């Protein structure tokens, strides 16, 4: 893997692969990595498959639950301690789960919540997990103002995680793109890299270091 | 005294027949179902004038497409609606589908007899449980402390409930539409109600396919109240 | 007094009256037999048939514990089950630690405590069977009779139900007349008589005989039931002694 | 977690046009010591199948109990105990199945291999094999251990598939199992000239053979052998 | 009288008076009837309303592919008991790879319903059942009592009016039993046995509910237009 | 030291169409070089119109077939004899093998059948759970061999437009019965020609609306 | 374990193991509840037939659940201190997991959840208790207000009382009491709470004790002095 | 079953009052009197032995003052038994306290738990309560000097003097008239004397009917000290007050 999402001026940018490895072997090309836990919540795979896929919908129950109960939707600050508390009682035992819990809520606003299998569970602004995470940061850091605007925010979080694709041997398949605001989140589409790269070669004119 | 668990010379559970008699002393609620939808409306009674009246929790939100409205001792339903809910959701993260409302039903009807020397005694509450599903479409289902239940058309329990059900025996068809079924609810709870029908001591709510489960705003119901108050007038 | 409405309570005499009460379950049901021969046990029942709706052949009432052990018994047949689905556990513990199968003595002792252990507590119901049963072991021949109480003993002849007085008076009469010993094939026919005496107690019913047998020369020491021509045989003779 | 101390080796069997052959050895091995030399590794459960075990003889002889308990059990309030509610060879394959995978899953296995041979009720030829694992499967010809390896083989030259099965006659099928035997003895360094042999026919029934000896048996072309090259 | 309070009490002439009460709400249940042939055995169950604008209490319940029963008392208790006797005839297929005997099945139920007679604090079942079976002893019906009791039978009927039907079966026998190899004709005489515990009410199309078990046939309910064949 | 697994070999494969679906499956069972059985199904009819395999450890995939095979029983009792959709049944499968997380069963796991707009559908999972439905999926040993032939012939993939200068794609299109079977006894030869685990006879498992059919095919011996 | 099912139902419907706590309840000093336009006020009574008390150390009968928000109540005091405790545990729970101090209308289903619990648990009585909730919600200006009782039920009132003679002072605020205009000001709803308790109370010295809450984690308990101005002045006015 | 013998310990009346807790105080108003006076610099506790014999050990008898620790002690007024039960865990409670937070336990911390005890003897476990009431005497640095008083109810109340056991309401006038907030230790003791003198059932009060003790800040700057008075200590006392 290689997920991302960063806030910004117009709201949170979400921004993952989507393949699958079992060791050197690709499993999937085409797996979805950003688990839809209700129209103003997001959550974002990386680490053991069945670890993230299984907790996160889990999870997903439980911010059900919070809202049927307290007749109003969880914060994202509540919905992503569930997670950290649960992996917490498990640590030790060998879960392997690098999650972001990204939303808005009226007294939030957008919130990013990075949580990881051995608890540890942090508040921020720009995050990327994964074994190609180092990849994705080189070019969102080096790229990034609070001040961008919703469409080159959505192409920068595309072209991060294209460029891990294309370096780690772990990640690659196709980019999921989502963008979170106040009304909640919008899908923007599935995009190929076996396309996308060519399409972004030559209309960018970077990725020079490959035959072209 | 006497077993918990005991059966009474005509065959019957003593503890169970007592709670039913609690359930009589309840506040009336209503539902009917429809093709178009699911209506459920009750009685909020407030015991004092200052008593804030939108406080009253009576109608409930199981699931999305799952309603829920009680009468009798109405602390007791609190651990009911908590299992059903659970249920609910429970059945949707195992087989990634809502839950039929029979299944939800039967589920929370398993708590009723779990009583005895498990629980000190019966629930003291009747649960009217309304919902949809793909299979069996809008249903409206009784669930008593026996752990019984039946799936009803239209249905009154509570104080006014035997004067109501008779109302509801004439009244009901086959072709009802929602709105007609809205007003049929209030008609009946002001006729069977002690004090007079308004907005702040009647609530109504519904279930459809596409909006699922709302409880009406008291703006929306009295305009509702209005609506039936001039068509009694207009014959 | 209120001495009776709870078990093991003592009334002044020293009784335990829940027990005795449970006793009048058992003088209520139908009448079972048990007879000792020269080398194994034969049992009997008496079934009454309620209805031409009963399937005939295929209401057993007589059980079997371990591979040589038959059960027989008169009142609750509930109660009687229960007890032999214990037997049956007590029977599987014993061979399982000391290899060989229970002997019947042995046996009779771990119903005799379980049955003994519902008359200690207020908790529990006294059983509502008086229990027949027996089988060969390396002793060889024993025959038990288990009731209410806790109470057993060993026997020549036993009987128990609402024929039982007389039944009991008709194997008096095998004891005397027979101090040698009575034959197996002997036994089986002489407690299809016994059962269809007995019935006169119980004739508005008519009923269906049962019997069945442990015997170490016809059955080889094993519980087996008597069925077809040897079933058919006991009855004819039974039939012809009436008459 | 086990370690097996008093071992028994390979349990060979194949299907033939009416029935089943089954056939073991009689050796408890501890290690290289042949210690045991009466042991009895092949356990019929009723007229209709004989159940046929390798491996730990501690674990044998707890499965051999588990069987005996389980005809008793059968016998509880059954009075087609011996008819219709007898037990099939496939209901006590089951059994054990499910308790060999239950003590794999609790990290204390039952360390066996075994093979249920029998007829059921229909005629329909029976047999099935299961290990400490709980691994289970089925084929014309089966066999543990070493007999895997060897028995096999010989065995498929008979019986290849399914079709095959109708064209094996019973004495056709016998003589492929004893000369299997014989070559188990040959190059098996935990086996032993005397074994049980097992047949269950849909005609005439339950056959148990003990005492059989290998025979017919070539050392003869040994005395013109000499050295092990130059010599 | 002072004997009744709890179960493990006897009666001075050694009654069980809450066992007998448990009885009793067995004879104000809705009437239903079982009956069976050599090949297939049927249930018929006539339901109940609260009222017009109710549903009709769902009397029958599965338990395997080849077994089920039909209720008279207590719903919730019959749910309890159909509960345990699925895991049993599942627990039957699972281990033993064996279709659970309805003989077993009986036993089973009345070892269940004992406990609870016989202990403080807990309470008989007050539920009566008519459980029907084609196992591998061909087909077969059963009457279940709360207090333990057992029966099986040719055919018979539970509930309030009863005897009306069970007089009728008496009657009836020796026609009903061979009617072998025809489903329709057996159901025929099933739905004119339970007419015979009518009063004022006839059957109509959401008021009788029929199952049926057989030789070539899953135990399977008709309910709604499906039953407005036999009418 | 006692080790509770073992490697039954063999191999699985799962295609979808657009009013069927296929889940195929060689019948050769092994343990290290020996053969157990030429002839041993692992393909499932599991009732709903649901074909089920759990290839790898047989124990294991025998367990968890047998567990599905007994929710598929409770899902019926419990909701009224209700369907069990094939998205249902995926998700039910999950929580079967994630209850085992810390203890797997040592299977890859494939489900095949029908949605409920009636189109074509194969689920694929790991060992603990992890799932995906897909128009293609192989599994078990020879999958390293069959996964990329699959990817080339059923989802057209590295195939371009001739003339087109590698710009315009081969259309995505759904295969017919008698295609799809030709790709499932030419992916099982080929595996079998090169993966040793693999061969003894080839059994497939359609799934249309009227019902599960079954088809039988020889394969090498060697 | 002790089993025994002490709360059980009677032939007319009613458990009277419940309604006889609500019989403690009623013998139990009397707590009345006020809510104003900007705040809420807790008054309650504190019988006489007590001298050589220490009123430093006696406990209170006001206590805090949380910083925002208070708890009252009127029956058996023993019973109240283990409610008491599991709200205030409840209330550290609730922000350990959500990262935000409860609602005052959780906390009050929370207490209401226990209460009703011991009505039908084996072994177990019903709480002699009932309790008035008053506080504000984090980051909001509303003011709260709730009642519970040993059945289990609860419910929001704009002004409520509980405990002995409840019955006389409730009389008086349904009639002294605006739903259209509350206690605009501090002093308006402190004046009414205290007017409310002077129709029951006895003298107006060491027997009132008045807590006054408000928005942001603002409470404060007055002192006898400060209780005793607005006794004179309401005496002073009524004598007209 | 058991049902039958079952006294049913924690049920309310139809009055809405605890059977067991108002019979339990029906027994300890039979108890000997014990009372505590709390003064600016001290606190004494006195109390009445219940009917003495003559060849009673006086000087090695413990019945009516415990110690729990250097600055709490308790006057016991009812089961002697069920008190001593209360007491070691008291004890216990406060060694707790001390272990985890290396400071002594606030007095009406320690009060509380020992009244939450009694609490749910009332209402679970179907047990019943401790016949005991308890009038505890302390010091600690936030609130001083204090008194408390427990009951079977499991409630408890903060004194500046106060009685229990028998004739407490004769007991408590009397205490209510005399008693005056600059109140010294030594004129306290007096008025402890002087109220049992006057409440006594017995013909007259001497020192071998008497267990007295006191809590000041007598000891060397800023420290508090325990005295339980000796038998010649309180025949002493009482000579010196003129009482006998
Ligand atoms: C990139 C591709 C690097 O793996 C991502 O982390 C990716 C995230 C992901 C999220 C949702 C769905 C699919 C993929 N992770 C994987 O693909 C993951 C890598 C991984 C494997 C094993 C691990 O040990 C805990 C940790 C990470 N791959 C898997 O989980 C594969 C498909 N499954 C297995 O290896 C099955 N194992 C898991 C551990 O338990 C034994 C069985």
């Amino acid at each position: 893997t290689t997920t991302l999402a960063f806030r910004f001026q117009g709201g949170i940018i979400v921004a993952v692969d989507s393949r699958a490895t079992a060791g050197n072997w690709v499993a999937s090309q085409t797996v979805k990595k950003v688990i839809e836990i209700n129209p103003f919540l997001l959550g974002t795979t990386a680490g053991g498959a069945a670890d993230c896929q299984f907790w996160e919908t889990w999870l997903g129950s439980q911010c059900r639950l919070h809202e049927l109960r307290e007749k109003e939707r969880i914060s994202v600050a509540a919905a992503s301690k569930i997670l950290s508390n649960l992996v917490y009682q498990y640590k030790g035992a060998g879960l392997s789960m690098g999650t972001m819990i990204c939303g808005y809520t009226r007294k939030e606003g957008p919130t990013i919540y990075y949580v990881d299998s051995d608890g540890t569970r942090l508040k921020g602004d720009i995050f990327c997990v994964g074994s190609g995470q180092t990849f994705a940061y080189g070019v969102l850091d080096s790229n990034y103002k609070w001040d961008l605007s919703v469409e080159d925010a959505l192409y920068l979080g595309k072209r991060s995680i294209l460029a891990a694709a294309h370096r780690d041997a772990y990640s690659g398949g196709s980019v999921n793109l989502y963008h979170v605001t106040e009304d909640g989140w919008i899908y923007h589409g599935n995009h190929d890299v076996g396309e996308l790269f060519w399409k972004v070669k030559e209309e960018e004119g970077s990725f020079n270091n490959v035959i072209g | 005294d006497r077993g918990v668990s005991t059966f009474s010379p005509e065959g019957r559970l003593f503890q169970v027949e007592y709670s039913l008699e609690a359930i009589k002393l309840g506040s009336t609620a209503i539902g009917i179902a429809t093709k178009e939808g699911v209506v459920l409306g009750v009685e909020k009674r407030a015991t004092s004038p200052l008593l804030e009246s939108d406080s009253i929790e009576k109608i409930v939100e199981i699931d999305r497409h799952i309603g829920c409205a009680m009468s009798g001792l109405t602390a007791d339903a609190r651990s009911m609606i908590e299992h059903a809910r659970t249920a609910a959701v429970t059945h949707n993260l195992y087989y990634d589908e809502d839950i039929n409302v029979e299944s939800l039903t039967q589920s929370v009807c398993d708590l009723a007899l779990r009583f005895g020397e498990l629980m000190s005694r019966p629930f003291g509450v009747a649960l009217l449980i309304a919902g949809h599903d793909a299979d069996d479409g809008y249903q409206l289902f009784h669930a008593e402390p026996s752990g019984t239940f039946y799936r009803y058309n239209a249905k009154a329990i509570g104080s006014g409930s035997e004067g109501a059900q008779a109302e509801l025996l004439n009244e009901w068809h086959s072709s009802l539409t929602l709105k007609e079924a809205e007003l049929l609810v209030l008609k009946i709870l002001k006729q069977v109600m002690e004090e007079k029908l308004d907005e702040n001591n009647a609530q109504l709510s519904c279930i459809t396919k596409q909006d699922g489960f709302k409880i009406y705003d008291n703006e929306k119901t009295a305009e509702l109240i209005k609506e039936l108050k001039e068509k009694e007038a207009a014959e | 007094t209120g001495y009776d409405l709870s078990n093991s309570v003592f009334s002044p005499d020293g009784r335990n009256f829940q027990v005795e009460y449970a006793v009048k379950a058992v003088e209520n049901g139908t009448t079972s037999i048990g007879i000792k021969c020269n080398d194994g046990v034969v049992f009997a029942v008496e079934k009454l048939i309620t209805s031409k709706l009963l399937v005939p052949q295929k209401n057993v009432k007589i059980q079997v514990v371990d591979r040589h052990i038959g059960c027989v018994y008169s009142g609750l047949i509930p109660d009687g089950r229960h007890l032999v689905n214990r037997g049956r556990e007590e029977a599987a513990s014993f061979k399982k630690l000391y290899k060989t199968p229970i002997p019947i003595p042995a046996f009779a002792d771990r119903l005799g405590q379980y049955v003994q252990a519902h008359t200690l507590y207020n908790s529990v119901r006294p059983f509502g069977v008086s229990t027949i049963f027996g089988g060969v072991d390396k002793n060889g021949a024993h025959l038990y009779m288990l009731e209410p109480s806790g109470s057993y003993w060993g026997y020549k002849g036993a009987a128990t139900g609402k024929g039982r007085q007389s039944a009991k008076a008709e194997l008096e009469k095998l004891v005397d007349h027979h101090p040698e010993g009575l034959s197996a094939r002997e036994a089986v026919k002489q407690a299809a008589k016994i059962i269809y005496l007995a019935h006169e107690d119980n004739k508005e019913k008519d009923f269906e005989l049962e019997i069945s047998w442990c015997s170490l020369s016809e059955t080889n020491g094993l519980h087996k039931f008597v069925k077809g021509d040897l079933l058919q045989e006991a009855i004819d003779f039974a039939q012809k002694e009436i008459n | 977690t086990q370690q097996p101390i008093v071992t028994g080796t390979s349990v060979i069997s194949m299907k033939y046009d009416n029935g089943v052959i089954i056939a073991a050895d009689n050796l408890g091995s501890y290690g290289s010591l042949l210690r045991f030399n009466g042991v009895e590794r092949l356990i019929p459960v009723g007229d209709n199948t004989v159940v046929g075990i390798s491996g730990d003889i501690s674990d044998m002889q707890h499965i051999e109990r588990l069987l005996k308990d389980l005809v008793t059990e059968n016998a509880y309030d059954n009075p087609l105990a011996d008819a219709e509610e007898a037990l099939e060879p496939s209901y006590i394959f089951e059994y054990l199945a499910t308790v060999m995978y239950q003590r794999r899953s609790k990290m204390n296995p039952l360390w066996n291999a075994i093979i249920v041979a029998g007829v059921q009720s229909n005629g329909d030829q029976f047999l099935r094999y299961v290990n400490l694992l709980g691994v289970t499967y089925s084929s014309p010809t089966l066999a543990t251990g070493f007999g895997a390896h060897m028995a096999n083989p010989l065995l498929r030259k008979v019986v290849d598939r399914e079709s095959d099965i109708p064209k094996t006659t019973v004495q056709v099928a016998e003589e492929a199992i004893v000369n299997a035997m014989r070559v188990l003895y040959y190059r098996d360094a935990r086996s032993s000239r005397n074994f049980s042999l097992a047949i269950i026919d849909k005609n005439t029934g339950l056959t148990f053979k003990k005492n059989l000896q290998v025979e017919n048996m070539k050392w003869d072309f040994a005395k013109d052998i000499k050295g092990y090259g130059t010599q | 009288n002072n004997y009744d309070g709890d179960t493990v009490t006897f009666s001075p002439t050694g009654r069980l008076f809450q066992v007998e009460y448990a009885l009793e709400a067995i004879k104000q249940g809705s009437v239903t009837v079982g009956l069976r042939s050599n090949t297939h055995a049927v249930l018929v169950a006539l339901k109940r309303n609260a009222d017009e604008l109710s549903s009709y209490q769902k009397k029958i319940i599965k338990c395997d592919e080849h077994m089920g029963l039909s209720l008279a008392g207590l719903a919730p208790d019959a749910r309890v008991l159909s509960n345990y006797l699925r895991q049993q005839c599942n627990y039957s297929s699972l281990v033993f790879n064996r279709k659970l005997a309805v003989e077993r099945a009986g036993h089973l139920l009345c070892d269940k319903a004992q406990k609870n007679t016989q202990s403080y604090g807990g309470r008989p079942y007050g539920v009566g059942l008519l459980i029907i079976g084609y196992d591998k002893s061909g087909a077969h019906l059963l009457e279940f009592q709360p207090s333990g009791n057992v029966t099986e039978l040719y055919g018979t009927a539970i509930g309030a009016r009863s005897q009306g039907a069970k007089t009728y079966l008496e009657r009836t026998l020796d026609t009903f039993i061979k009617i072998d190899g025809n489903p329709d004709e057996l159901i025929k005489a099933g739905v004119e046995a339970i007419s015979q515990s009518l009063r004022d009410e006839s059957l109509t199309v959401d008021n009788l509910s029929i199952a049926i078990v057989g030789k070539d046939t899953p135990f399977t309910i008709y309910d709604g237009e499906a039953v407005a064949k036999y009418i | 030291q006692f080790n509770p697994y073992g490697d039954n070999g063999g191999t699985i494969l799962g295609i979808a169409g657009e009013d069927f679906a296929v889940l195929a499956g060689d019948t050769r069972n092994i343990t290290d070089y020996s053969i157990n059985s030429r002839y041993e199904p692992k393909v499932f009819d599991c009732g709903d119109n649901i074909v089920m395999s759990a290839n790898g450890f047989a124990a294991d995939g025998d367990a968890l077939v047998k567990r599905f095979k007994n929710s598929v029983k409770w899902y019926h009792f419990d909701h009224n004899d209700k369907k069990l959709s094939i998205n249902s049944a995926a998700r039910n499968i999950q929580h079967l093998l994630y209850g085992k997380r810390f203890f797997p069963y040592y299977v890859h796991t494939i489900i095949a059948g029908l949605d409920e707009d009636g189109k074509g559908a194969v689920y694929s999972f790991d060992p603990v759970g992890s799932y995906e439905r897909e128009q293609c999926r192989a599994g078990g040993a020879a999958a390293s061999l069959i996964m990329p032939f699959l990817d080339n012939q059923v989802n057209f993939k590295n195939q371009y437009e001739p003339g087109t200068n590698g710009k315009v794609k081969k259309p995505l299109k759904y295969l017919s019965v008698e295609e799809v079977i030709k790709l499932v006894r030419d992916s099982f030869t080929s595996a079998t020609e090169r993966h040793i685990q693999v061969g003894d006879g080839l059994e497939i498992l359609i799934v249309t609306k009227d019902g599960v059919r079954k088809e039988f095919y020889e394969l090498k011996r060697d | 374990g002790y089993d025994r099912a002490l709360s059980i139902f009677s032939p007319d419907g009613h458990i009277f193991q419940v309604e006889y706590a609500l019989e403690a309840v009623k013998r139990g000093t009397c707590a009345v509840g006020v809510k104003g336009k900007n705040c809420v006020v807790l008054g309650c009574e504190r019988r006489s037939t007590l001298k050589l008390q220490d009123t430093r150390i006696t406990p209170s009968k006001v206590s805090k659940i949380d910083s925002h928000v208070v708890l009252s109540f009127s029956g058996l005091n023993a019973d109240s201190r283990i409610l008491i405790e599991k709200a205030r545990v409840e209330a550290q729970s609730h922000r350990l997991t959500l990262e935000d101090p409860v609602t005052v209308e959780y906390l009050t289903r929370y207490v209401a959840g226990v209460q009703q619990r011991y009505t039908q648990s084996g072994g177990v009585r019903p709480f002699g208790v009932s309790t008035l909730i008053a506080g504000f919600d984090p980051r909001d200006d509303e003011p709260k207000l709730y009642q519970t009782e040993p059945s289990g039920i609860y419910s929001s009132w704009s002004a409520q009382t509980i405990g002995r003679n409840s019955k006389t002072v409730r009389e008086f605020l349904e009639k002294n009491y605006d739903r259209k205009e509350p206690p605009a000001t501090v002093e308006e709803c402190v004046k009414l709470t205290v007017r409310s308790l002077l129709e029951v109370v006895q003298t107006g010295a060491k027997n009132i004790e008045i807590t006054v809450v408000k928005p942001d984690s603002d409470i404060v308990a007055l002192s006898s002095e400060e209780i005793n101005q607005y006794v004179t002045q309401i005496e002073q006015e009524k004598q007209e | 079953g058991s049902r039958r013998y079952d006294s049913r310990t924690t049920i309310f009346s139809p009055e809405g009052r605890l059977y067991q807790v108002e019979y339990a105080l029906e027994s300890i108003s039979h108890a000997g009197t014990a009372i505590g006076i709390m003064a600016s610099d001290g606190i004494v506790l006195a109390a009445e032995r219940k009917v003495t014999s003559t060849l009673l050990e006086q000087d090695t008898s413990t019945e009516k003052l415990y110690k729990l620790n250097d600055k709490i002690a308790v006057a016991v007024a009812g089961l002697t038994a069920d008190a001593e039960i209360l007491i070691n865990t008291a004890r216990i409670h406060a060694q707790n306290y001390l272990k985890t937070y290396n400071e002594d336990i606030p007095v009406e911390i320690l009060v509380r738990r020992l009244s939450d005890i009694k609490q749910g003897y009332t209402q679970h476990g179907g047990l019943r309560p401790f016949g005991v009431s308890f009038i505890y005497a302390g010091y600690d640095d936030r609130y001083g000097y204090q008194l408390y008083t427990s009951n079977p109810s499991g409630n408890y109340t903060g004194w500046k003097a106060i009685s229990v056991g028998a004739n407490t309401s004769a007991a408590q006038t009397l205490l209510q008239m005399d008693y005056k907030d600059d109140m010294k230790v030594d004129d306290a003791i007096e008025l402890a004397l002087k109220t049992l003198s006057k409440t006594t059932d017995s013909s007259a009060l001497t020192y071998d009917r008497l267990e007295f003790a006191t809590i000041r800040k007598g000891a060397n700057d800023g420290e508090v000290y325990q005295k339980i008075f000796k038998p010649q200590e309180i025949k002493d006392i009482l000579v010196k007050t003129g009482i006998t």
